[PDB]
């Protein structure tokens, strides 16, 4: 389908651009071409196929959700909004940032290299622990952006989370969607990084946007869907063992996420 | 007004030199009678000039003493009564003071009803043949137990402070009642803290993530009760929240001479030895178990939606 | 002394070859010197903890003319150190339940061994094991045991949380085992102890009599730098084991330091 060229037209045109980010502009550059609804669902079904990600699917429920003359005008003022989505999230977290202090950071995230390269900025000096992520070295590709910068990066081992957890002021992940309890989807090691900053009472921070909010309330780790799974790619944190959160909409608490779902009913 | 700014001159020196009022309520109360005369002699067309006068006027005064959190909030709260009667009127240059006045006298009445308002929750909460224990001294903790104690009774035990010994006249105040009190140090918290069945104590702020910055010495005792799992309960007043994180902010603690840890008659190890002496303390949100509020209890999980209500958000960077 | 080759035959253990070489090379006071020479030439083959544990265990050991005993002494330790394992499984093996499932980090021949036993007894279980990303031990791991007919399955290092609550029992070799009654294992075993820990999981340990180390370490730093060498290694409080399967019994982990102070060692 030429859904998948034109989705794949935006990965490609910009290299930083997040997967709900460009899923919601090609929905909204297609709906430039009641029935609308199921042609917009069906949109957001081979989207979500191609790419298995819980952003994706988010980013099309919240963009039927707007869809529910005036829808163009909406969109275009949303998209513009959310595009400064990371500077909002970057200017209100890289405070919580103190001289002297070790990060440990998850896989590779653009949402947090944005955060440190702002916090960079404000003559502040820190050390930083990225975890390689076996399933795909993409850890190690943070690093080296990471020291690219100018700031003394060390690539830890994917066994040693648990070893280095003590040498560790605070750690900040990044998070595929933000599940209506307050947990997060990330990646297939963080469940087990957070229960160790639990258990050494580390503040576990956690970064994500507001379009990653997703209708969702897994139990355990089974109840997640197996299609965002699929050696699974991703796992669900519980709200008990995360600290704050940092989003766009401003430093919000595990709880005030339901919330804000319930005042927009999905 | 020249009057007006040596009043204003004469509230920053004695916040800057020695604190105003002894009390929070005063203080409050004379904080938003200052901003209400500003509000009245001065001279203003749009509410944009009126705004940022009271901003500028506020971040002096939070200049002035950074640790006392009770004017910053009254700032802010007269700051959204302004926004909110603007959008009620443009969603107006010319009748728009009188209404700001009356409504600040709502806020000034209420204010003062805050401690009746909290001492009516006595019964909800203090059951028969209970031990609950305090430290420091707080006026709302006074009046929350001494007005259950006539119809019920129960055993209190209140630790004094380390560096400022405040809770002595707590004690002697509740013992005039006939309570049954007991007075102790802050070293025999957890010694005591196993046959203790529940712990009401009050603060100087609450912060926006539902911790709290009391005295020195109440995040051991939070600590103690969260491995005990004995519910701990703050009254404060809603005067006393701020929309501020724990971190994101230096100076969070006040540091007061070191002659009361050390004094200064001791000799010449004065010189080598290095003494500190923090006034405050941060207690985090998870060692919370209710907030006693003007409006009823409250969860430490549902702060933010006070927040939000009471402040604006472009207004906590003030 | 001689190249790394008494290890020849692959079953036998680091330990237990180094032992041999050291009784052998006794039969070539002022024995001390030359012998403590030995194991420290002996150690810069091996940065293993199992090494050295067997080392300071012959050396409180030999504690010169009467060397008739001491050569008797020698030859029924190590005896009773190469009986060790199949004692361990037999006193192991009756903690696996039918239809149970396992969780191992990385290949060792105690777990093995034991599995063994307890397959050998008509016992019906799945095994999932850790690919052990420093070293790819838990892919021989799960070879060696697809053999035995058991239904193993390979899973990533990271996701040793995901697979935690589907797990009955934790069942790990120690490399190590601290007097307080930790163990210094794999880098991958304290996150998964911890894990392990926060849902109420058995968390069981098998070990050797030889590798008890006379050593306190006090956190993740505390540990010799020597073992650790990206570290190898790393240290697991006692608090977060449950029992230790070893030749002497089965004791829980503040019993090891019993019987290190009624060694004097």
């Amino acid at each position: 389908k030429e859904l998948i060229e034109y989705f794949k037209s935006q990965m490609k045109e910009d290299p930083d651009m997040a997967s709900a980010v460009a899923a919601i502009r090609t929905l909204l550059e297609f709906l430039k071409r009641q029935g609308l609804r199921a042609n917009l669902t069906s949109a957001i079904e081979t989207l979500c196929g191609v790419d298995s990600s819980v952003a994706v699917s988010s980013g099309g429920e919240l963009f039927l959700r707007f869809i529910s003359k005036i829808m163009i005008e909406r969109g275009e003022l949303f998209l513009r909004r959310i595009s400064l989505s990371r500077n909002k999230i970057a200017d209100l977290c890289h405070t919580f940032i103190k001289d002297g202090a070790t990060i440990l950071t998850h896989a590779y995230s653009r949402v947090v290299l944005r955060v440190l390269e702002a916090a960079v900025a404000a003559k502040k000096r820190f050390s930083v622990y990225v975890t390689e992520s076996q399933p795909d070295l993409s850890g190690k590709k943070m690093a080296k952006a990471l020291c690219h910068l100018n700031v003394p990066v060390t690539v830890v081992l994917d066994a040693a989370v648990g070893y280095i957890m003590e040498k560790a002021d605070l750690v900040i992940v990044g998070a595929e969607g933000v599940v209506e309890n307050g947990g997060i989807i990330n990646k297939i090691g963080t469940n087990q990084m957070a229960v160790c900053a639990k258990a050494q009472n580390k503040p576990f921070y956690v970064v994500a946007e507001s379009f990653k909010f997703v209708r969702l309330f897994p139990l355990n780790q089974q109840d997640v869907p197996d299609k965002f799974k699929y050696h699974p790619w991703v796992d669900y944190t519980a709200p008990s063992l995360i600290t704050l959160l940092f989003t766009d909409l401003g430093v919000l608490t595990p709880s005030a996420v339901s919330d804000e779902l319930i005042k927009l009913y999905l | 007004g020249s009057e007006l700014s040596e009043r204003i001159e004469s509230f920053v020196e004695t916040l800057k030199r020695g604190g105003g009022p002894r009390s929070s309520e005063e203080m409050a109360r004379e904080t938003l009678g200052l901003l209400r005369q500003i509000i009245t002699d001065h001279r203003w067309s749009n509410a944009g000039e009126l705004m940022e006068l009271i901003r500028r006027e506020g971040r002096r005064m939070t200049a002035a003493q950074p640790s006392e959190t009770t004017v910053g909030n009254m700032v802010r709260r007269v700051l959204k009564i302004i926004r909110e009667e603007y959008g009620r009127l443009h969603g107006h240059y010319a009748q728009l003071q009188s209404n700001i006045i009356e409504a600040i006298n709502e806020l000034l009445v209420e204010l003062e009803g805050t401690m009746e308002n909290i001492a009516a929750q006595a019964l909800e909460h203090i059951h028969s043949n209970e031990v609950i224990m305090t430290i420091g001294f707080s006026r709302t903790v006074e009046a929350f137990l001494k007005e259950a104690a006539r119809k019920r009774k129960f055993h209190v035990i209140v630790a004094e402070c380390a560096p400022f010994c405040q809770g002595h006249e707590m004690a002697v105040n509740l013992s005039k009642a006939g309570i049954e009190t007991t007075v102790m140090t802050d070293a025999a918290i957890f010694a005591v803290m196993s046959r203790v069945n529940k712990v009401i104590i009050g603060t100087k702020t609450i912060l926006a993530n539902g911790a709290l910055r009391a005295v020195t010495g109440t995040h051991t005792l939070a600590l103690a009760a969260k491995h005990h799992s004995t519910p701990l309960i703050v009254c404060a007043p809603m005067f006393k929240l701020s929309p501020q994180f724990p971190n994101e902010e230096d100076s969070f603690h006040k540091f007061v001479a070191p002659e009361e840890v050390l004094p200064f008659t001791e000799g010449d190890i004065l010189e080598k030895v290095s003494v500190h002496c923090p006034v405050f303390d941060y207690v985090p949100p998870e060692l919370i178990t209710l907030f006693i509020s003007n409006i009823g209890g409250n969860a430490p999980s549902y702060i933010y939606r006070l927040m939000s209500e009471l402040y604006h958000p472009d207004d906590h960077v003030l």
